[PDB]
């Protein structure tokens, strides 16, 4: 029984979260702090598990194991409200997100049944600094918590929280920070996907999109056609030579935003340097050979369900978009040319940081659901989407 | 990404 709108959220009762270091539901929050002291001991024993399941960190290394994690995600991960497309995290892109800089092999954790080993459970975390209003403090980001079908709703994913808090507070850390389509005590800012068509026809046919009433095919077809080549001059992939201005670009960038992520020098080349089918990244260098924008987005395919001829969408997916002398509006129009001549169907986007000031102008459509940001054991008040200013794989 | 949105 989730809930993914805010009232509906209101008439539930919250067993597991109520008995967490977050901010209730209902509570407005006029402070800036830590829900609960550092605990200085620390439980040294894993959180039992229901009979006939065992705790197995996963070697992501391994090839054989990233590909059962793969396939585990691939089956079983997040899917629509429709239940007609659900994300198909690659192994390699699943690599990238999982082993950045600092990453803890304790802290890939999963759940195998004894008998057959078979992989039913997964969460993760991997470290990150984040700035807060005028906080900044090293925390976790949680990602990929997942519970096989077979094994839903059985308290489960209760214990894969408990036990990677543990594994997290055994580190010296004391909170995190994760996203979610559902609604949780308390949300930090709720922000919203937009969608930009790239082939409408594929869209149409898989039933991701549809005809807006009267428009038809061919008016759509036309009414989101792209230039085949970018317009900024000095377009160019990122290098390894454009790291440290990337680095100071994006910093500088992040200062207006109320929630963002702190980078070394070493994570700004882990997260945009590009890597084919994960991350594509994009500088300005001008007529004086200085770099002065970049745009980025990452690749994120889903399956398309229960269909004989159509089995995945490629969606690209905004990332950090820095503009300093290129509009932001002309930066987001060459991603759009891009993602399409890279063969992506659609281009999605969430309304946080200056993204409203380009989402309707240049054909984004609202989508349904929302992407609520929450914080572990930190108290603030909950901020709009244009002052969130981190994204999540 | 985390949330699987469709055009409303
Ligand atoms: C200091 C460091 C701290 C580190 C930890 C920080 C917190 C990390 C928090 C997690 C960061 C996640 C970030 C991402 O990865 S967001 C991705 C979430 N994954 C999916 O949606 C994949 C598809 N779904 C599943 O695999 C399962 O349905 C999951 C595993 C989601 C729930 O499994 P199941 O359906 O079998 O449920 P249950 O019977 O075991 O248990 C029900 C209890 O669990 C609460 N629930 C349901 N969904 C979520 C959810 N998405 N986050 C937190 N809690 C959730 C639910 O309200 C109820 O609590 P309460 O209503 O009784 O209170």
């Amino acid at each position: 029984g989730p809930a993914k709108t805010m009232e509906e959220a209101s008439k539930r009762s919250y067993q597991f979260w109520d008995t967490q270091p977050v901010p209730k539901l209902g509570e407005v929050v006029n402070t800036h702090g830590p829900v609960e002291p550092d605990k200085d001991n620390i439980r040294q024993e894993p959180y039992t598990l229901p009979q006939g399941f065992t705790w197995d960190a996963l070697d992501l290394g391994d090839r054989g194991v990233l590909k059962e994690l793969y396939t585990l995600l691939n089956e079983n991960y997040v899917e629509d409200d429709d239940n007609m497309f659900r994300f198909d995290y690659s192994p390699e892109f699943l690599l990238w997100a999982l082993r950045p800089p600092g990453w803890l092999p304790q802290w890939h954790c999963g759940v195998r049944v004894v008998s057959s080993r078979k992989l039913v459970g997964f969460i993760s975390a991997i470290p990150a600094n984040i700035h807060i209003y005028d906080t900044e403090k090293k925390m976790v980001e949680i990602n990929f918590l997942c519970v096989h079908k077979k094994l839903r709703s059985k308290r489960v994913a209760p214990v894969l929280i408990r036990e990677i808090t543990r594994r997290v507070h055994l580190e010296g850390i004391f909170q995190a920070v994760y996203t979610a389509g559902v609604v949780l005590p308390k949300p930090v800012g709720t922000c919203r996907y937009w969608h930009r068509s790239l082939n409408p026809r594929k869209l149409i046919e898989v039933k991701f999109s549809h005809l807006s009433r009267n428009m038809t095919m061919q008016r759509t077809m036309k009414l989101y056609r792209l230039p085949e080549t970018p317009k900024t001059a000095g377009l160019r992939p990122m290098e390894t030579k454009d790291i440290p201005v990337v680095h100071q670009l994006l910093t500088r960038y992040l200062k207006q935003f109320h929630l963002t992520p702190v980078m070394s020098q070493e994570e700004v080349e882990h997260w945009f340097y590009p890597q084919e089918n994960i991350i594509d990244t994009f500088v300005v260098e001008n007529a004086n050979g200085e770099v002065t924008d970049f745009l980025s987005f990452y690749t994120l395919p889903s399956t398309i369900m229960n269909h004989p001829t159509h089995k995945s969408l490629k969606a690209a997916y905004s990332f950090y978009n820095v503009h300093t002398q290129t509009p932001l509006l002309d930066l987001m129009s060459d991603a759009l040319v891009l993602a399409k001549m890279k063969g992506f169907d659609v281009f999605n986007a969430l309304d946080l940081m200056e993204n409203k000031t380009f989402l309707e102008k240049l054909k984004f459509g609202i989508g349904d659901g929302n992407l609520q940001y929450y914080l572990y054991n930190w108290k603030c008040p909950s901020m709009g989407a244009e002052k969130v200013g981190l994204v999540l794989q | 990404a985390k949330s699987f949105s469709k055009p409303r």
